[PDB]
């Protein structure tokens, strides 16, 4: 196979990130499956002339080892490449199928060789323990899994592989999104998962093999700010309603409190209670079917990145917003059941497929934790083969409470 | 002389667009220039270095120093500016092995290399770049030319070169040799076994025989050292490990630079003398300082001081690691945001100990604390064990169940047991859920003048009472935590009160127990005297009633 030549964004170098330690468990197991890739021609050791490096973990995805590596940073560096020079375009029909199977496929890309002058730009590092021994180099001569580029390179490969498939079913959409294809019917699920065993058949004559089995995207609707319901309403409570209908308007236009203010004129004792006039009543029941529409105005931008926010709510609960600009919300919604790192991980894991489905892209994500917790813990309860990018905030105080 | 290592070179380039370095050689004194020819001759001769004609056109400038003891000259090649055109090299070590991570053998003998980097070829393509010249009595003539055959001192790719060299010359043994550690730093090896003395002198010498087949060499059983190794400011004894001693001074007058060396020492002693503390000494040096400047002593860094010199006072050693067993950590508190810990895998011989002294933001609790010093030593473990300890800590599990599940930011402390060690962690108030009937509600605000920064603070309250404090050089925020600390002031054991600082609500909601904030120390006194407080947020500027009415009185004369 002639190889792909790459170049990267014009005055960039390499990626040049450091490897998080891993514990020894986790460095057995990157051992044994890069001594078997050596074997295979797949990675190669490499000498100090090779100042790059990207970091390296072990998850489980089953009880196997799988290696996962971090290409973030040679993602941002080489994305010229893999979004406008080898697009993939992403199909708007994905998000409206009743059933949607992702495959991994990442496989694939370990048979077409890596062209040579990009390959010491996959440099890595399994490190030791204590630093005993120096830390065990190499890089890549194959498509590595989790760099964008892959994909991008295979995408020709792929369709030729998926060619008769896709003539036979012509209303079945496949997506393919870094080390996975997403897959997409409105057939009977026993029908839908005929076909999916069908697509692996096919799949295996060129030597290939949080959420449910499926995912049901044309089922995901969004969560309403919901305002509550009662017989009798305090000064607290009406005070509570504005605070929260007041946010709501930056959000949803036509969003009026004029009438509950009216209530709460003077200094009152919060417990007090005060019964609602007709107008207040009626005012509240307009915001109330304003808030169970869409929100007019609000489009995604291709150009810009996607946004994601997270809040914890307790008892398992997670909420989240996705967004380009701030109230600009382009999907909302809650994520239900551990540990709070585990939940996390989890809610993240759910939000990115989602996102990747409904815009084929990954968000960044706002994450309410400490940084060093998150980079001790993610790797325990990871699962995916791709990464979203991820900061970390002070998620306080209300912005939790507007929601669910 | 020496060997030069028969393994391959490590091809080297120069930054993509750079050509090498052509730097002047400076005019030298005839005693420096015969020097250097006697120098470089002897290198020649050993295979180090080689003559070049005129055609390479690179050149690195060359000197000759002698100290005023001594009669032995040496050569000094200032390869600054080749040093900027080398490529980037991968960096060397991640990190140093600490003596704690280091499991204990039956015999440990210490290797160093000769003349490392010598010892090693420099990639033939790349030795023109190393040239330098050798000037002439009065720059009349021609200088004498040389290139490195060898790595260079001082050059940015030797240290990286010889590493990665030392590394696949070490291969073949290890995998012949599983069970003997070698560890690799700078020139040297750590190696180690199991066997009895005389399988193991049998075994370094298969190692130095090996070592030696590819060109380097190391000192003979006569040569090497004996324990205790004294390494990086370490002691390695046989079953044990310590730091090296540390000399406290007594002195009338304390200079900065005395107190920062004191703290650098007392932080080394910390790593297994327990409770250490630097707390009140690093206080000392938060200003404008000046190296000789005298700093009088506090009475608390007298006293922190004084403790410390009790704990230095007898020896105390740390053990080595066994890896059938878990690790155990335990932490205590000592007060003003200090902790200190210890590991062991056996109660109570510390494999290591430790202390984290650190504000993560203005205002905090010992809960938040806590869960970061776990944080910091289960990262510590993981680099010095390969994984996580088991904890114990003081603080009961019901109140960490209270605190994580009610608190925003997501929190996970690993497998741990509670141990009563005073003073336990405890969160000392709590804010009400609802808001309690037959209490006072304050409405409060707070507003400042950006031009002159003066500033009011007050309360309107629903039993009619109010009140506004002036301010000076204040800002918004200040003016805000003030009118909530008006509010507790004159309130009684019970009270809602309302703000529309989500500022200061977001403060106040974390439950805070220290602040660098005095404002914020003295709202913290108030909330743990009282026995009920409901806080609530209103949007500010909307007309609710009884923020509107404080807030035109705090505005008055301040803002429209
Ligand atoms: N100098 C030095 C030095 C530095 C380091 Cl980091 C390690 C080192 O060797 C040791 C090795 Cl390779 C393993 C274990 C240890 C700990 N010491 C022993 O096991 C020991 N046994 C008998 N005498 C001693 Cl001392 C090493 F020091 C020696
Ligand atoms: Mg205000």
């Amino acid at each position: 196979i002639e190889t792909v030549p790459v170049k990267l964004k014009p005055g960039m170098d390499g990626p040049k990130v450091k490897q998080w330690p891993l514990t020894e468990e986790k460095i057995k197991a990157l051992v044994e499956i890069c001594t078997e890739m050596e074997k295979e021609g797949k990675i190669s050791k490499i000498g100090p002339e090779n100042p790059y490096n990207t970091p390296v973990f072990a998850i489980k995805k089953s009880t196997k080892w799988r290696k996962l590596v971090d290409f973030r940073e040679l993602n941002k560096r080489t994305q010229d490449f893999w979004e406008v020079q080898l697009g993939i375009p992403h199909p708007a029909g994905l998000k409206k199928k009743k059933s949607v199977t992702v495959l991994d496929v990442g496989d694939a890309y370990f048979s077409v060789p890596l062209d040579e002058d990009f390959r010491k730009y996959t440099a890595f590092t399994i490190p030791s323990i204590n630093n005993e021994t120096p830390g065990i180099r190499y890089q890549y001569n194959v498509l590595p899994q989790g760099w964008k580029g892959s994909p991008a390179i295979f995408q020709s490969s792929m369709t030729k592989i998926l060619e008769p498939f896709r003539k036979q079913n012509p209303d079945i959409v496949i997506y393919q999104y870094m080390d996975d294809l997403y897959v997409g019917s409105d057939l009977e699920i026993g029908q839908h998962r005929t076909k999916i065993e069908e697509l692996r058949q096919h799949l295996l004559r060129w030597g290939l093999t949080w959420m449910g089995y499926e995912l049901h995207p044309d089922k995901w609707t969004v969560q309403p700010i919901v305002l509550p319901e009662k017989d009798s309403w305090t000064v607290n409570d009406i005070q509570k309603l504005v605070g929260k209908l007041n946010w709501a308007s930056q959000i949803y236009p036509g969003i009026k409190v004029r009438q509950l203010c009216k209530l709460l004129r003077g200094t009152k004792a919060l417990t007090e209670v005060i019964p609602l006039t007709e107008e207040a009543e009626l005012e509240l029941a307009e915001n109330r079917e304003i808030l169970k529409e869409p929100v007019h105005g609000v489009y995604y931008d291709p150009s810009k990145d996607l946004i994601a926010e997270i809040q914890k709510q307790g008892q398992g609960q997670w909420t989240y917003q996705i967004y380009q600009e701030p109230f600009k919300n382009l999907k909302t919604g809650k994520y239900a059941r551990t540990n709070d790192v585990k939940q996390l991980t989890e809610a993240v894991q759910k939000i990115t497929t989602e996102s990747i489905v409904i815009w084929g892209k990954t968000p960044k994500f706002k994450l309410p934790i400490q940084k060093e917790t998150w980079e001790t813990w993610w790797t325990e309860y990871w699962q995916a083969t791709w990464i979203p990018e991820w900061e970390f905030v002070n998620t306080p105080p209300l912005v939790k409470l507007w929601y669910q | 002389n020496s060997p030069i290592s028969p393994i391959e070179t490590v091809p080297v380039k120069l930054k993509p667009g750079m050509d090498g370095p052509k730097v002047k050689q400076w005019p030298l004194t005839e005693e420096k220039i015969k020097a250097l020819v006697e120098i470089c001759t002897e290198m020649e001769k050993e295979g180090k270095i080689s003559k070049i004609g005129p055609e390479n056109p690179y050149n690195t400038p060359v000197f000759a120093i002698k100290k005023k003891d001594s009669t032995k000259w040496r050569k000094l090649v200032d390869f600054r500016e080749l040093n900027k055109r080398t490529q980037d090299f991968w960096e060397v070590q991640l990190g140093i092995p600490h003596p704690a991570g280091l499991k204990k053998k039956k015999s440990v003998t210490v290797l160093d290399v000769g003349d490392a980097y010598f010892s090693v070829p420099l990639d033939e393509d790349f030795r023109k770049y190393t040239a330098f010249t050798i000037p002439s009595i009065n720059n009349e003539t021609p200088g004498i030319r040389y290139q490195y055959n060898v790595l260079p001192q001082g050059w940015k790719g030797s240290p990286a070169i010889f590493q990665s060299s030392m590394t696949k010359i070490l291969e073949p043994f290890r995998k012949q040799n599983p069970d003997i550690v070698i560890y690799q730093y700078m020139d040297d090896l750590y190696v180690g076994s199991d066997l009895e003395i005389g399988q193991h002198r049998t075994k370094i010498e298969e190692l130095r025989q090996h070592l030696l087949r590819w060109g380097l060499t190391t000192p003979d059983k006569k040569h090497q050292k004996e324990p205790p190794f004294l390494w990086m400011g370490y002691e390695l004894h046989p079953d044990k490990w310590t730091v090296q001693p540390i000399v406290l001074p007594e002195k009338d007058s304390w200079t900065v630079n005395d107190i920062q060396k004191l703290v650098g020492k007392l932080n080394w002693a910390s790593q297994i003398y327990p409770g250490i503390k630097v707390r009140q000494l690093c206080k000392l040096l938060r200003g404008t300082k000046a190296l000789t400047e005298v700093i009088p002593l506090t009475e608390e860094a007298e006293l922190e001081l004084a403790e410390n010199r009790e704990i230095l006072k007898e020896p105390v050693h740390g053990v080595y690691y066994d890896p059938s067993k878990d690790l155990i950590a335990e932490i205590q508190k000592q007060g003003q945001g200090q902790w200190t810990y210890q590991i062991y895998q056996e109660p109570f011989k510390n494999l290591k100990t430790g202390k984290y002294a650190r504000m993560r933001g203005a205002h905090t609790n010992d809960v938040k604390q806590l869960t970061e010093a776990v944080q910091k030593i289960t990262t510590e473990s993981i680099v010095i064990w390969g994984k996580t300890p088991k904890f114990k800590l003081p603080i009961q599990k019901e109140t960490w169940e209270t605190w994580w599940t009610e608190y925003w930011q997501a929190t996970w402390i690993p497998e741990w047991e509670f141990v009563n060690t005073p003073p336990l962690v405890k969160l000392w108030y709590q804010l009400e859920k609802e808001p309690i009937v037959g209490a006072e509600t304050f409405y409060v605000d707070g507003a400042a003048n950006r031009e002159t920064k003066l500033g009011k603070a007050g309360y309107v309250t629903n039993r009619g009472r109010q009140k506004v404090v002036t301010l000076t050089d204040t800002t918004n925020q200040k003016t805000e935590l003030q009118a909530i600390y008006l509010a507790l002031q004159d309130s009684g054991l019970e009270v809602n009160i309302v703000t529309d600082s989500q500022y200061a609500l977001g403060i106040i909601q974390a439950q805070p127990d220290q602040s660098e904030s005095e404002l914020v120390n003295q709202i913290i006194e108030q909330l743990i005297k009282k026995e009920k407080v409901y806080l609530a947020w209103v949007p500010a500027h909307k007309g609710i009633g009884g923020n509107e009415q404080v807030d035109k009185l705090v505005s008055a004369g301040i803002r429209k």
